[PDB]
Formats: C-alpha cells, structure tokens, sequence
DNA sequence: TTGATAACGCTTACAA
DNA sequence: TTGTAAGCGTTATCAA
C-alpha cells in the first residue's frame, strides 16, 4: 500500500494542496515550507500514484505504439527511434504486436485510447477507409510511420517507395541491364502494389524497356520467398540479369540461392536489396541497397507527434524524409 | 560562432549519433543552428536535423549565438567526434 | 462530462452500477437491460475509461519491461515472447530502452512503479547486489528474463551458459580438436566472464587439456568484432582448429572474415556460434549452433510473472529452460 | 481420450506454434496433458509445454479425459498439424 | 502562500 | 435483478 500525498502532509504539518504544488514545483510556495515538505518526502519515500494524477490531469505522459513484428530486424529499428525521442520528451509507451491483423489494429486501437495514450504512432501494411474512419474519431493525435496510406488524411513520416524502386531500377538500366526483375512483398499491400511496383514498371516505360509480367516475383518478406523467388526467376526460357528485391532479408534469400546454384554474385547477376539494414553488411558479397533512415523515420514521427500532441502548430501532416542508394559488392 | 566540419560518418547525421548531436545542442540557452548546402535548420530540432539528410562527405556549419554560445560551441564538437561525425 | 458511465446511465434509464456490470459482461442483467444499455453505450459512442477502472480497482492490467536495447535481434525476439504471453494474459507492456546503465534501469524501474505496473519482467547484464535489494522492495513481482544474477534470489528464467559452452566445447573437443578459441562478449558483464567463459575453461580442464590465454578474444557482440576476433586468432604461431562464439552474430563476423581470407568452413575451420537466430540458417555455410528458445524465455518469465501476480503459489522461482546444440554445415 | 504424434517441426514445439497449441488446449473444460518421453505436463500450462524442450523427432501423447475431452483432442489434432507441428 | 473541497470515471460492498 | 454510495490518489477551483 503506497503512500500518498495525505501522509506526506502528514510528516510536514502542511496541507495535501501544498504538497501537490511542492510536486509539481509551484512558485508559489514560501522556501521554508517547500524544503521542508521536500525532505519530508524523501524521508517517506513517496512515489507520486501517475494514475491517479491520470484521472485528474486528464494527461497520462505515455503514448500507444501499434506495430506489426517487434522481432522483425526493420520494425525494431523503428522502435529504437520512437522510443528514444520519446524519452527525450519524457513520454512513456505501450508497445503491442498487431501482425498485420485488421481485427487486432483495430483493436489495439481501442485499448490503447482506452488507457488514456496521449497519441499514438502506427505502422501497418495496409490502411483501408475503415482505419481512417476509427483514426478520425481518434480524441488524440495518431502519426503513421514507415507506412503508406492511399487516403493521404492521417499525418505521416516516411520516404517516396515509387521514387525509391525507380530511382534503383534506372540505376541498373544506366548499367546496362535489359531484363530487370523486380521481387516484391505480399501484393495485397498497399506499398508493394501500389508504390514500389509502379516506380518499377514507370522507370521501364519511361525506358522505352517492356514490361515482362513473368519478371515480377510476389515473395513475402521472408529469406525463404527470396530464395524460392530467385530459383523461379532463373526458370523461365528468358532469365533477368539484374534483381531488385522489396528488402534485404528477401535479397539474401536471392543472393545465396544463386550461389547454391553455381552462379556466382555479381558475376553473373547484380542483386540490389531494399531497407539497408544491417543484414546487408553481414552477407557475402555485401549487398546493396536502397538507403532508408528506418531509425530517422521512427524518430521524426515521434518528433512530430510530441508536436502534435502540445497542440502546437504544425506545417504539412505529411513528411518525407530523403532516400539514396549505397551499392557494395552485390553489382558489379 | 561557428565552426565548419566535414561529415566522417559512415551514416552521416542520423540513427542515434544524430540524436546526440541535437539533445547536446538543447543543453544550452545559446540559439544553436545548423546550415548544409544553403540551408539552415535548428540544431535542437529533431526535424530539421534528420531531413536535411546529411550523408558521409559532405561539410556542416553549426551556429551558435547566446550566453553560452561558446560553451555549447565547444560541447558540440565534444559530441561531433565523440560519435564521429565529421570534423 | 463528455460521455461517461453517468451519461450512458442516463440514456438507458438505469443505474451507474447496471452500467457498469454490463460493461463488465456480469452475468445479473435481464437479458431486456443489458440489451438496453448496450444500445445506449452504441449510440453514445462510450468507451470504458481505463485509467479511471485502475485508480478504482487497484491494478492496471499491463506490465513493465526494461530492455537493454529492444533493436538487437536477440532482445527484440526475447520480446516478442513476453508480449504474446501478456496479451494471452490480457495485459499491456510498457517497452523502455535501459542500455544497460544502471542509473537508467533503476529510474525506469521507479517510473514503472509509479505508472502502477501489475508487475516487472527485467533484462540487464549486471544485476548488481543494490538492484536485488531494489526488486526485493518492489510492491508488484519482478522476474528476470535470460539474465544472470550471482545472489540468485530474485525469481527468474534462463538457461545454464556456463552448461551450455561447456557441451559445445566438449562436442569439439570429442571431434578430435585440441586447440579450441573462445570469441566471448564483453566480460564486463557476468553472462561473459562468470558463465560463458568458465563454461569454456571447464570442459578444456575436464578433457585434461591447457588453457591457453591467447585463444579466449573479447568481442563486443558486434558482427565486427567478430571479423576482427578470427583475424587476431588466426594471427598467432599456433592457430585454434575450431573457434566457439558466444554469439551468432560474432559467429558469422567469424565465417566471413575467415572467408575473405581464403580459408574453407568448415573445411579449414570448425565454427560454432550461440542463440540459434535467424541469422544461423541466413548464412553461408549453415552456421552450427548452441539453441537458446530465447523467445520460451519471454514467455515462460511472462507466464511466471502472471501467477506471481495473481499472488498464487510457485515452485521453485528459478527456472532453467533446456538447451542443445544444432549441428549445420559450419561443422565437419 | 489419447494420441501419440512425432514432431516434425525444426523448431519443435517451441515459441508461438507451441503458444497456439497451449491455448487452444486451454479453451475446453476437460482436462488436457503431454506426455514426452517420460514427464507429463498440463497442456493448458505454457511453463509446462516449454519446459520439456521438446525437439523435432520426437514423440509426445495428448491425452484428454472429461467433458469435451473429445471435442478437445480433435482440435488439438488439428492446431498440432495446422500449426505445421507434429503428424 | 495555504487549505478546504469539489471533480475525475469507475469499482463494489451493502441495500433494496 | 438493480440501485446507493463510499472510496481510490491527484489536480484544480475557490476562498482565506
């Protein structure tokens, strides 16, 4: 049974409303009384009840966090960010796994506004009308991170995908590349099918090349679709010469399933993976990959969501942080 | 004052070391500014710092113009190679 | 005044205390009533207030969890465990970064007391004798997850590192070796110098073999340092035959540098990493190594966390979970 | 009620495939155990199931005996094969 | 500067 | 079945 406030007007001769102000560092409070009060606290070792302050203040200091695989090597990377410019600001936060489960996302959502979050940063694969309509009626400001929304209603921080495959995919055409094949995540996503699988059908027309539906693999994140997608890819009558995956992991996946099968990176084939975690610095040859500053993109939406949260005025709900391409070993 | 450095970083300004750059920054009164390739950004802003996107290379300018203008100046370059980030 | 139990009272010409049973889902309303006040709780678009339910009812149902750095892939899967357990358990998480310094756990610890957590689950690398006086005084159980503490009297899960080097070495041993290095983390923390290290000398004296310094490198659990570990081992005028890392990530900086310098795993070298992540299949040649069920480990320290809670009995507050050795192509 | 499979799962019965069958377990009134080898655990017990660090090439008995102990069995048979576990 | 005294939103005996 | 009312620990509004 935790001491309050009551037992250290106690151990002070003051009154519970002075107390409060000694907390909470009221000027007002005569010197004498706020060292004596202050003392007297330490010597209780009282330890003020932030529920209880919840109810009253109507203000609980920690925000929800919904993302979808904590253990996955990208989200946790997000996690880092969030949660380190959460601490800057002194907030708190309730992390919960949704696994890309509508029911769950949903769900989480209520639970978390229902334990008073301050604001919430979300992170999902796919963002229906019926995500913004539970969004709009959010009573606290909700940032999406690293996530892509059609509706383009709700504040987020991320990088242009489109522009992202594109930019890599003309990369590879400036080298020569006639056949690009393109391996993709879980197409009913929103990010796969409609951002990273345009900018790497628009970098084709637009270079002159023609689109070859055979060239697109639909991996799902895992090391195993990317190493099941290459093994497909070198099936058909026409073979690509160069492969761009949707992310690293899925890159390996492609790089050592080649090389299981005689051919030899780059040799033989230039592989360019997506995300740039460290898993593309612990392969062999290193892998390259399309830049993306996972830890800025957690840290700028808290950032912002702290911002939205003092209710300060904020400029474009709708941020995009830059992206580059680092080749290393994986392309000639 | 101001002092220019050229960004050693294998990342450049981001991840964690950008983070350390811009809370050493708020520790102090002075108005701390950071310029890149014609423009200048809050030192102490998360935002501005993280989307200039500052990568390995290129050079920096951190401002610096208050009370403590120098102590803060001097705590900055403490951090720019403590983490390593330019010089 | 905005939409509160009161309100919704109000609307279904009841009472609060009806309200809030059928809130509750407590089995005592005529079928008529709580179809009544649902409807109004719908019309009204009323949510329960949780905040106001723990000042109410002593308890906040989600717990705390203080993590070195939730972005390394071995924590964050240690994470996924405990959090899938609370939410089989209806329970939230409060996710913090400790970075293992001291003064940042125990002021986490503090402000989680504070937040009113049901309880703790807790991660450091060295537990020292002010910490176990800290748990010892908590209001709400503590229980230690894959973490080492000497005076062993705060209730916790694990496995036996110093059991587990010890078989991987003797496996080494049984294979012929005689000159067996030991790349290790950091020995600052105990899991290094108390356990995994003298899991390593002991099976070395057991097999009447001497130990040789120049074979024990310090990594830092950087896949770099790991690079560099083989370089300095394969430095010496008597080279190690084998070289068992205290981690994967260590194991595969092993693997790769070795590559690069023209040797042949396992041909040329047995290698055998610890923790059996993703990471361990993710490499070429499989990497052999010692199973930890880290993600068991959050659970099981979740599921152990939830009966102490519950203030129910327990046997044995300390539990070692079992461990084996996977055997790839890493190893001859 | 009773059944004896062999674990066919790498990862054995372990992390969330073992969480799903220990709930799944947990839904039906009848009580439900797992013999490996020798020890018998309580089905509904995440602790229990863990603790026997059940492998891949083993072989384990899901016995169930009450109420639903049929029903029970059933679904477990299903969730042991759905989940990619034992045959 | 202080100190009574309502809110805050909901759980829970104790009653009816 | 359903209603009454006493808390739970802090903040916040008014007077002193």
């Amino acid at each position: 049974m935790n001491i309050t406030i009551y037992d250290v007007a106690r151990e002070a001769n003051v009154s519970m409303a002075t107390v409060s102000r000694v907390v909470n560092g009221n000027p007002n409070v005569k010197p004498t009384t706020r060292k004596k009060v202050l003392e007297a606290i330490e010597r209780l070792g009282y330890r003020p009840n932030a529920v209880a302050r919840g109810l009253a203040s109507k203000k609980t200091t920690t925000v929800g966090v919904i993302i979808p695989d904590i253990s996955s090597i990208f989200y946790s990377e997000l996690a880092r960010g969030i949660e380190d410019i959460a601490t800057m600001y002194k907030y708190n936060i309730i992390l919960s796994n949704s696994d890309q489960n509508m029911e769950k996302e949903l769900h989480l959502l209520n639970t978390m506004l229902g334990k008073q979050v301050d604001g919430i940063v979300f992170m999902g694969g796919n963002i229906t009308d019926e995500h913004v309509a539970e969004f709009k009626r959010s009573p606290v400001p909700i940032v999406l991170a690293a996530s892509v929304e059609e509706q383009e209603e709700t504040p987020s921080v991320a990088i242009d995908y489109e522009q992202a495959i594109y930019d890599a995919v003309k990369l590879l055409v400036d080298k020569g590349h006639t056949d690009i094949a393109f391996v993709s995540g879980p197409m009913a996503e929103p990010i796969n099918r409609s951002k990273k699988l345009q900018g790497y059908k628009r970098a084709l027309e637009e270079a002159n090349l023609p689109f070859n539906e055979q060239f697109v693999a639909e991996g799902d994140y895992t090391y195993d679709s990317g190493l099941e997608a290459l093994q497909h890819l070198m099936s058909l009558d026409k073979k690509p010469t160069a492969i761009l995956s949707a992310t690293d992991e899925m890159a390996l996946g492609i790089i050592h399933a080649a090389q299981d099968q005689g051919l030899s990176i780059p040799e033989d084939l230039d592989i360019i993976g997506f995300d740039n975690t460290r898993l593309s610095l612990m392969v062999r040859p290193q892998l390259s990959t399309v830049v993306q500053p996972t830890y800025d993109i957690g840290a700028v939406a808290m950032r912002l969501l702290t911002k939205l949260m003092n209710k300060e005025p904020v400029e474009e709900h709708i941020v995009e942080l830059p992206h580059r391409i680092e080749l290393r070993k994986s392309t000639k | 004052a101001q002092k220019t450095f050229k960004v050693t970083a294998d990342s450049g300004i981001h991840a964690r070391p950008a983070t350390v750059l811009v809370q050493t920054a708020s520790k102090y009164d002075a108005d701390v500014n950071l310029e890149y390739n014609g423009k200048t950004v809050n030192l102490k802003s998360i935002m501005g710092v993280m989307s200039l996107g500052i990568a390995k290379g290129a050079e920096i300018t951190i401002s610096a113009s208050g009370a403590d203008e120098n102590d803060a100046l001097n705590a900055l370059e403490e951090t720019m190679k403590s983490e390593g980030l330019g010089e």
